[PDB]
DNA sequence: TATCTCGCAA
DNA sequence: AACACTGCGAGATA
């Protein structure tokens, strides 16, 4: 459901756009030795090019 | 041959709360050894059933030997969960978040 | 008089 | 060829 998807998309610490720092926080905490230049997923996720991932782009990545 | 892990994946451990694993033989048949500096933090974070693995003994100054806890013994079916936990695409990161939350509460 | 720091012991 | 890890009083405090 939409509620479930927003919850999945609302599992961070802001609630505003997924920022690089937010993705980094998640990837760092789940164990991920990822370079600052290892955005990859999030980087490619950026459809409109604003350097972040909004709800619609998150949905499309999933 | 060490005893098997339970259905829930619970390992039987020695008096210090660790499993001693000095030879592949010493891993339970239904279990696996995951060696990683953070494998413990991970297994604790998932709240899953594990046992810290004493793989050798560090001999050090003053007069005292020390156990080298180089990782974790978990059940086999939790290996990739652990590997995600130690290891962490978008779907993998999201799914681990989904799990972490269905688990905490 | 309530509050941190922080060394300190093992 | 394995003990644990955190309590507890020093000075200082608006
Ligand atoms: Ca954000
Ligand atoms: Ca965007």
């Amino acid at each position: 459901n939409l509620t479930v998807i927003d919850d999945l998309w609302s599992m961070l610490i802001r609630n505003c756009v997924l920022s690089v720092k937010d993705l980094q926080k998640i990837s760092n905490l789940i164990g991920a030795d990822q370079s600052s230049g290892t955005i990859e997923m999030i980087s490619c996720a950026t459809d409109g090019k604003r350097l972040f991932m909004t709800y619609l782009d998150f949905g499309c990545v999933l | 041959i060490p005893p098997l892990a339970s259905a829930s994946g619970e390992i039987t451990k020695n008096t210090f709360g660790n499993i001693e694993v000095f030879a592949p033989t010493m891993i339970p048949g239904n279990c696996c050894l995951v060696e990683n500096p953070v494998a413990i933090k991970a297994a604790r974070f998932l709240g899953v059933e594990f046992a810290p693995a004493v793989t050798s003994f560090k001999f050090e100054r003053g007069s005292t030997v020390k156990p080298v806890l180089s990782g974790i013994v978990v059940a086999k079916w939790l290996r990739e969960a652990i590997e995600t936990a130690i290891d962490g695409s978008w779907n993998t990161l999201l799914l681990k978040l989904r799990i972490r939350s269905k688990l905490n509460s």
